[PDB]
């Protein structure tokens, strides 16, 4: 109860902010991303085990820059995230704002061999408040830091089919929490998530759509986080969404994504944002 | 190959639906333009623009017939067919069932499918193909008649006295059977009241004399 | 109550030039001087009409307006003015 | 298709010729040219698969 | 005569027609011997021959021309700061279009005219790959690879005959920028040889402007120098006598309005040969000359150099015609539009006089409707006459309209599920159209707007609006009345000039709110007129329907209008009951925001941004506390939280509760607070007093190709919100929210970047004068609309 | 852009020189194309600097060292350069220096604090090469205008048809027993007499009417040397023009045209060009015409005959001691690590070299 569910959170903030290819970065396949006009807007609700609940809604906003050399495409630029988890299980209620910076740039060779590269910082202050518990504030200033590199090729099977692999190592120095009613150390984590990216894309005249999906899976090498150390994670990332590009539209899918058995399952995170121009 | 295509040529899309036939077009004029069997499938770039709904697309080839072939025994034929395609862009089809009038719009696409209609009845006092224009010159004729009416009409909407009585003059003289002037002729004693002008606004006074709708 | 914008009808009327007309003028000189008038009435001879109306705002309505017919040779031009409307 | 008309085929459907007087006094149209059509009609036939070749 | 075997293998693979019937050979071949510009270099030749050997006789006949191949749809590999737009127009001008076959000796053709269209730079020798296609046939594609030949840098610029002014002060006037500060992104030495016609036009205004009228070259300029660097620059000013103007008298009849121009025309005694004011005072015969009758006026003036007594004198001509009168006017475009829905933003009808001041006028109120942007004037004149002349507007017919389920922010009002299925504009008939089912995390608001702009003949606008509200107002950091409204109001709107828009008409309000905690700022609302609430417990429903009178005022100067740089808009709104429905009660509210620049350039602009408001009862009665004002985060004083200024709750104690919590924000509990309860909870009050300055310097991140999006501010805002009817004698011990409090500052700075996700309104601030129940926030954006 | 720099060949060490003295004179040269070299007379090394101030200095080591202010031009909160791009020459104790601000100046040899100027309408770029008495001084806009050694009274000036398109105007004009042929800025020879320059003559030596798109080819910052009553001068893209000084009509030009500055030595005439490679280009015939590109795109400087060797500079401050016959002698040494840019001079056997970052040295080898 004080560790599992009271003290854990900050597990939770570390693992709603991974993510899929283009999620952290946007759709940079076969897109110019020279101008920074994009932004990532999602929302969704995680539960994990002993009627845990979440509500974050994660917004991202930042500018890229486009590089061309000899078959490497190097895309730099930078990024400003916020975060803002509604986690109230049972006693307590979260009011976190992870607000925080962080670049990052791509590897993108001839055969879709990418070495994907992204750094982040953020910094989270809390407001938790413990209800029929006879406590007060708990605000926290604690830091989080991000070392992700994705790594993944791409199987060309058919001219508008493509199948692609992925492998990412996410590295952390998160501390936790220092004012626990309790000190933490500098603990590192080590999400790491393989598995294959089933895509599936048409075209027409002068329109385009794109129908993807996933069946990632994330299997975590170390796990040490003691502010009681934590255990092992195991758990599938079924992440299936669309996309289509007409002149008179701009987006017309969904961008489901929910997680298998684990120890943290993410229920939804559908972020459709269908409009039209007539 | 010739006749790769002429095998498939009595196939056309009665038994396909959409897209069985439109690249087979496209076969013999990329290799030479002037085969003695290409010469048919070659000059059909106005239909591959025009079967796909392009209407404004499939007008930059209308100019095509008049400068290479002006000795052709089909050119009272093509004047036929520039109305075809331009009277599509006059009336859409948003405001075909929702009982939208289109006649107060833009006659722009109107004259240009008058044009070759003009055209079709002075250049040659015996065509072949010209009572089909008389039931379509009249759905032209009643359309860009009431352009000039809506003018009219906005004009006595305001009190421009002298602005509504030279639109309707304007209806006066091109206008001799349509149903646009007979709704025009109050807008004449209305205005000649209203202003001191009274010389002749007793001729044009009576309107309603035996035209009793 | 509503504002009304500037409602200008027919064509400019000059003081000078309304008086140096005579009976008799042919339709060069007249359009040339005062201008083409904006009023072209084809119902059996060719009149011509120099309307002078302005409409401003909350000032109700001003009319100055003259009737000179014509016939086939340009003759006849007699001064019907009316400065004062009612 | 080759000698097919597709697309937006409603242009077929059209309104009823009527054919008014002057019963005012001598107001006739005079100036035709820019927006009336002519005098003449003449004569022709109907049908379709229009020859769509230059 | 004719030969039989002009004929060849291998010509009859690509074209058979162009290559074998383009020749004068066959049926009619005249000439034999001379054969020179007949066939093979008469009409031949343009096709596919560029040989040299002449067609001999058959007994030595060796010709055996084969045919070239062709060329596709050449791919430019290698884009080094070009682009394939601009890189199309090098093929078919001088060279091979597609079709024709590349007969490996007209490719200097080609080539030449690829470094020829490099004239922005200056590359008279571009490195241009000429090599030879390894594969053979079928479509072969030709490598491209163009490359940088020099640089583009410049060295140093240097000017000479500073006679009366000091040297630096020139630079900073010019475009030339070679030092970039901490504060900006320009100042980067980048040189281009479309600029100089920019750069010059300016040195000579500018001594222009002190009586130097002798201001002339010394029959010298700047050498071309295509960036070998070795540029050298010299500009030798000459400089002469600072003049005097004298007056400008008028020679001849100015269209017998001569006596009315003289009043500008002439200046102060004592001002010398101006260069900026000669420019400014020709377009002076359209102001109050070409607003009678006349659209296309000819005015020229001579200057009179007198270097004897230093006076220099200017005389007006006029070369005006006929009195220029308008025709019909026609409007070709109106696709999706009808014709009458543009026809009343104009102030200029036929069967008129033209005036310059209404053709702007009207083209101004054209393109703001939204309809377009491609807004023009093609004032045409009929060849036949040479009056009754014809205007023409160009229009652009742009689509609108919004479905999407965009999520917005999370700072200010939570998570959003914005549905807004924004029907926009309808078919043509101009009717504002507007839907708007939202959902935040407070509240369920939906709208069904339909707005006729145009009900009477000028400008009177009749449209009505159904609104639900429904809101929850404990999760907008307020205390209790979860509220459940709907209504339907009208609004028939007067405007009185061009810039004001006063507003009326009548509206149903309904309102059921339960489940409200008693508390001493409410139930002395509920005590007046109307019955004591049940103390005991919760649920405490309260009905109540009205029929208000709305009315309203706008002034509405400005220029731009998304990012305004100078001009006010003032804003007034105000209801009050009409005698017959439940309550009586008046509140106004007045919003003020104006722009006043400091500078030029209009990028510099002082922004006094100020909000008021006041409502009370009708006598005998209150105000409903839901129709208080709040002041909050980023919408009045950025730097607090969401509606947290103002006056405080304090509570009943009593044990009202349901099924006993421990604490929710109520006394009288089992934590044993009987007497003396309060907390920090804001319940709004009767009036508000918010003002803001604000400075829009621009920001030291973007100035690479626009400018008119980020629009970052720094500001300091000012606000507070207190009670009138507060009690400062009944009840002790507690703050008096019955007077005008100390103000809550804040400052920082701010950000308005518009994003494709809707508009971005970024806005970090610090709180100055923090006190006792106001919890202020720094992140306070806005995203999603 | 489109080449890099040349690799660095083997060397041969037959001589190395010691001492070289380092006197950091002005406050620096900058990133801007001149034509100030140093000047040796009288055991005085004249070292000049563009910011107004000129020292003295000696052949030893570099003494006598005198620091006076002659380009000023404010006297209020501080001092302002006038951009000395002329040169600095002696004749008749009197250093005469141009300026890019359209300013003449004479120095002194004694104090050099007294120093008359005039007003010149072009700008001083060129050489100041004074003979009998009038200081020729060629503008960039192709003027002609001489000054007195004493006041400077009277002041003629001529003028030829120079087209746009220009480079510079760096050309040094000489005499040639009376007759001062000029080099023209605009692929012409003009061999006029220093009085008034009333006969104008033009003969076009460059290849500007075969070819059509061109950017700079009638630019030429050379000077002409007259020998054996046999003119030399030259031309971009073209070759040697020698003419005779009696105003002849006869041309002939081979290939290789060059921007840098030449000497004449016997037979052997040696040329420096575009490429940075050096060749001997005989009068007639061209005999054993030796190519050096194995040193191209290095900057090389004007060469010089110091001790039967042609030593030139390079864009990092690298020696090339060049053979005088056949070029295949290559040696290395370390002077400097800033770059070599002005084009050294050879007189009383001292070679004087001006750096980048305004410094002499007198190397001895």
């Amino acid at each position: 109860r004080n560790a599992a569910a009271l003290f854990s959170v900050d597990y939770k903030a570390f693992l709603n902010e991974v993510n899929n290819l283009n999620k952290r970065m946007g759709d940079l396949r076969d897109i110019n991303g020279e101008a920074g006009a994009w932004a990532r807007i999602m929302s969704g609700t995680g539960s994990a085990s002993g009627g845990f609940s979440d509500n974050y809604t994660h917004v991202q906003v930042g500018v890229d820059k486009k590089h061309e050399l000899d078959g490497l495409d190097l895309f730099t630029g930078f990024t400003v995230t916020h975060t803002d988890s509604s986690a109230s299980a049972d006693v307590f209620s979260g009011k976190t704002k992870s607000v925080g910076a962080g670049l990052y740039a791509s590897a993108m060779f001839d055969s879709g061999a990418y070495i994907d590269l992204i750094g982040k910082y953020v910094h989270h202050d809390n407001e938790y408040t413990a209800t029929f518990a006879g406590l007060g504030t708990r605000d926290y200033s604690t830091h989080s830091w991000y070392a992700g590199a994705e790594a993944g090729y791409r199987y060309h099977v058919t001219e508008d089919a493509w199948i692609e692999p992925q492998a990412e190592l996410v590295y952390g120095s998160v501390s936790g929490k220092q004012f626990a009613w309790m000190k933490d150390k500098d603990y590192n984590p080590l999400i790491g998530r393989t598995g294959v990216d089933v895509g599936k894309s048409f075209s027409g005249k002068d329109w385009k759509v794109t129908a993807r999906a996933g069946l990632g899976y994330q299997f975590d090498l170390l796990a040490n986080g003691e502010t009681i150390k934590g255990e092992k994670d195991s758990r599938m990332l079924m992440s299936v969404g669309l996309n289509a590009e007409i002149r008179d539209n701009v987006r017309f899918g969904l961008e489901f994504e929910k997680s298998a058995f684990g120890k943290y399952n993410v229920d939804n995170a559908v972020n459709a944002n269908f409009c039209y121009s007539f | 190959p010739p006749n790769e295509i002429y095998a498939t040529a009595q196939q056309k899309l009665q038994d396909g639906n959409w897209r069985q036939a439109i690249t087979q077009l496209e076969a013999l004029d990329n290799r030479y333009p002037f085969g003695p069997y290409s010469q048919q499938v070659q000059l059909d770039l106005i239909y591959a623009y025009y079967k796909n709904a392009d209407l404004p697309l499939a007008q930059a080839a209308i100019d095509r017939f008049i400068r290479l072939n002006p000795t052709h025994p089909n050119i009272d034929y093509v004047m036929y067919m520039r109305g075809l395609t331009n009277m599509a862009l006059d009336d859409s089809a948003l405001q075909g069932f929702f009982g939208v009038d289109r006649s107060d719009r833009d006659p722009q696409h109107a004259r240009a499918a008058f044009s070759d209609f003009s055209k079709l009845v002075r250049g040659y006092p015996n065509s072949q193909y010209t009572t089909d224009a008389t039931k379509r010159l009249v759905f032209l004729k009643d359309r860009l008649a009431k352009y000039e009416y809506s003018v009219a009409e906005y004009y006595t909407e305001r009190g421009a006295w002298v602005a509504v009585v030279n639109r309707v003059e304007g209806m006066l003289r091109d206008y001799p059977d349509t149903q646009a002037t007979r709704d025009a002729l109050p807008l004449m004693e209305n205005a000649y009241r209203q202003m001191q002008m009274n010389a002749q606004a007793e001729k044009v006074a009576k309107i309603i004399a035996a035209n009793s709708s | 109550v509503v504002y009304r914008p500037d409602i200008n009808q027919g064509n400019y009327l000059t003081a000078n030039d309304v008086s140096k007309i005579r009976v008799g003028m042919t339709q060069q000189q007249v359009a040339y001087a005062l201008g083409t008038p904006l009023m072209s009435d084809p119902f059996g001879t060719n009149t011509w009409f120099y309307v002078f109306r302005q409409q401003p705002g909350h000032e109700g309505v001003t009319q100055q307006t003259l009737t000179l017919t014509f016939n086939s040779s340009g003759v006849l031009t007699n001064i019907d003015n009316k400065p004062a409307l009612s | 298709y080759k000698r097919q008309v597709s697309g937006d085929e409603a242009y077929l459907e059209a309104a009823p010729l009527a054919e008014l007087h002057a019963p005012a006094g001598m107001i006739l149209p005079v100036t035709s040219g820019d927006y009336a059509i002519p005098v003449t009609n003449g004569s022709g036939a109907v049908g379709k698969a229009l020859d769509i070749r230059p | 005569f004719v030969v039989k075997d002009i004929h060849f293998e291998g010509l009859q693979r690509v074209a058979v027609g162009a290559a074998l019937l383009s020749m004068p050979v066959r049926t009619g071949d005249t000439v034999n011997d001379e054969d020179i510009s007949n066939t093979i270099r008469a009409l031949f030749a343009t096709g596919n021959f560029e040989d040299v050997r002449v067609l001999r006789d058959g007994d030595t006949l060796l010709v055996q021309v084969k045919e070239r191949p062709t060329i596709a749809s050449i791919t430019f590999s290698g884009n080094k700061s070009v682009k394939d737009d601009m890189l199309k127009q090098n093929l078919e001008a001088s060279g091979v279009r597609v079709g024709e076959s590349l007969d490996r000796t007209t490719i200097a053709d080609i080539e030449k005219g690829l470094e020829d269209f490099y004239y922005s730079v200056g590359k008279y020798s571009a490195s241009v790959k000429a090599v030879v296609t390894p594969l053979p046939r079928n479509r072969v594609d030709l490598k491209l690879v163009f490359q940088e030949g020099v640089s583009a840098e410049i060295q140093q610029i240097n000017i000479v005959g500073n006679h009366a002014f000091t040297t630096d002060e020139l630079i900073s006037h010019f475009q030339l920028r070679d030092e970039v500060p901490w504060w900006n992104v320009v100042g980067d030495r980048k040189y281009q040889k479309q600029k100089l016609a920019g750069d010059l036009e300016t040195l000579r205004s500018y001594y222009l402007d002190r009586g130097y009228a002798r201001f002339n070259i010394d029959s010298t300029q700047v050498s071309l120098t295509p960036d070998k660097k070795g540029i050298y620059v010299t500009v030798n000013i000459t400089e002469g006598d600072q003049y005097k103007l004298s007056g400008v008298e008028v020679s001849g009849n100015l269209a017998g309005h001569s006596a009315e121009i003289e009043q500008l025309t002439k200046i102060e005694p004592g001002e010398l040969y101006n260069g900026t004011k000669v420019t400014k005072m020709e377009d002076d015969i359209k102001k109050l000359l070409g607003r009678y009758g006349y659209a296309y006026p000819r005015v020229q003036s001579m200057p009179e150099i007198n270097d004897a007594d230093k006076t220099v004198k200017l005389r007006v001509n006029v070369d005006a015609g006929n009195r220029f009168y308008v025709r019909k006017i026609r409007f070709e475009g109106n696709d999706t539009s009808k014709d009458a829905v543009l026809r009343r933003e104009m102030r200029q009808m036929e069967g008129a006089w033209l005036g310059s001041d209404l053709v702007d006028q009207g083209k101004e109120r054209l393109n703001r409707l939204g309809f377009f942007e491609t807004v023009d004037t093609d004032t045409q004149r009929v060849p036949g006459s040479p009056d009754q002349v014809d205007v023409v507007y160009k229009v652009k017919e742009r689509n609108t309209g919004s479905f999407c389920f965009g999520i917005g922010y999370g700072t200010e009002s939570g998570v959003s599920f914005q549905a807004g299925v924004q029907q926009d504009n309808w078919l043509g008939t101009g009717y504002a159209v507007g839907i708007n089912g939202t959902k935040n995390d407070y509240q369920t608001y939906a709208e069904l707007s339909v707005t006729n702009p145009y009900f009477t003949v000028d400008g009177v606008s009749l449209g009505g609006r159904l609104f639900y509200n429904d809101f929850q107002a404990d999760d907008a950091d307020l205390s209790d009345y979860t509220n459940k409204s709907y209504g339907t109001d009208v609004t028939l709107g007067f405007p009185i000039n061009e810039y004001n828009s006063l507003r009326a008409g009548l509206g149903y309000v309904h309102n059921s709110l339960s489940n409200m905690q008693p508390q001493v700022a409410m139930w002395r609302y509920l005590y007046s007129m109307g019955e004591h609430p049940s103390t005991s417990d919760q649920d405490n429903s309260f009905k109540t329907d009205d029929f208000t009178f709305n009315y309203g005022w706008t002034y509405n100067k400005l220029d731009r209008g998304y990012f305004p740089t100078d001009g006010s808009r003032v804003n007034l709104t105000g209801k009050v009951t009409i005698p017959g429905s439940d309550n009586e009660y008046y509140k106004v509210t007045l919003d003020t925001a104006t722009y006043v620049p400091i500078d030029d350039d209009h990028k510099w602009v002082v922004l006094g941004r100020t909000r008021w408001g006041y409502g009370d009862g009708l006598g005998g009665k209150e105000m409903p506390f839901y129709e208080n004002f709040y002041a909050g985060g980023s919408s009045t004083v950025r730097g607090f939280q969401s509606n947290t200024i103002g006056p405080k709750a304090v509570y009943f104690p009593h044990q009202a509760s349901n099924y006993d919590p421990d604490y929710d924000y109520e006394c009288a509990t089992q934590d044993g607070a009987k007497d003396l309860c309060k907390s920090d909870d804001a319940v709004g009050g009767n009036a508000m007093a918010v003002a803001s300055l604000e400075f829009i310097t621009p920001t030291p991140f973007i100035s690479d190709k626009y400018a008119n999006s980020v629009r970052t501010s720094f500001f300091w805002d000012m606000g507070t919100v207190w009670d009138t009817n507060w009690d400062s004698s009944q009840y002790s011990g507690y703050p008096d929210y019955s007077d005008p409090s100390n103000i809550r500052m804040s400052a920082g700075i701010a950000l308005q970047w518009m994003s494709p996700l809707g508009p971005l309104v970024f806005s970090y601030a610090q709180p100055f004068k923090k006190y006792d129940g106001d919890k202020a926030e720094q992140f306070q954006f806005n995203i999603g609309k | 852009d489109v080449v890099k720099m040349s690799p660095l060949p083997t060397v041969e060490n037959q001589f190395t020189p010691t001492t070289a003295w380092s006197t950091s004179v002005g406050s620096g040269i900058g990133n801007f194309y001149s034509n100030l070299h140093p000047a040796l007379a009288d055991n005085v090394v004249y070292a000049a600097d563009r910011a107004g101030l000129v020292k003295a200095l000696n052949a030893d080591d570099g003494k006598e060292i005198w620091s006076v202010s002659l380009a000023e031009k404010d006297g209020w909160f501080s001092k302002e350069p006038a951009l000395l791009s002329g040169g600095v020459t002696v004749s008749g104790g009197h250093v005469y220096i141009g300026s890019e601000k359209a300013q003449v100046y004479a120095l002194n040899t004694s104090d050099g604090t007294v120093a008359w100027q005039t007003k010149v309408a072009g700008e001083a770029l060129s050489r100041p090469v004074v003979s009998d008495g009038l200081v020729l001084i060629h503008t960039s806009n192709g003027q002609l205008q001489a000054l007195n050694e004493a006041d400077g009274a009277v002041k003629w000036t001529v003028n030829l048809d120079m087209p746009s398109l220009s480079l510079r105007g760096e050309s040094a004009p000489t005499t040639a027993f009376g007759a001062a042929v000029v080099g023209g800025d605009n692929g012409r020879v003009s061999a006029v007499l220093m009085e008034q320059g009333q006969m104008i003559w033009q003969q076009r030596i460059s290849q500007a009417t075969g070819s059509t798109e061109i950017d700079r080819l009638s630019d030429v910052d050379t000077t002409p040397v007259v020998v054996n009553g046999v003119v030399f001068a030259l031309a971009y893209n073209g070759n040697l023009t020698a003419l005779d000084l009696r105003s002849g009509q006869i041309m002939w030009k081979r290939e290789l045209g060059s921007v840098n500055d030449f000497i004449v030595d016997g037979n052997r005439i040696y040329l420096v060009d575009q490429n940075d490679r050096v060749m001997a280009l005989t009068i007639d015939g061209g005999v054993t015409l030796w190519t050096q590109s194995d040193l191209l795109h290095r900057l090389l400087t004007s060469p010089v005959l110091y001790n039967g060797n042609l030593v030139v500079g390079d864009s990092e401050g690298y020696l090339h001691w060049i053979n005088v016959e056949d070029g295949r002698f290559v040696a290395q040494q370390k002077v400097d690590s800033s770059g070599f840019q002005t084009e050294p001079v050879a007189a009383d056997g001292k070679l004087l070299i001006q750096a980048k970052d305004g410094t002499v040295y007198s190397i001895t080898r």
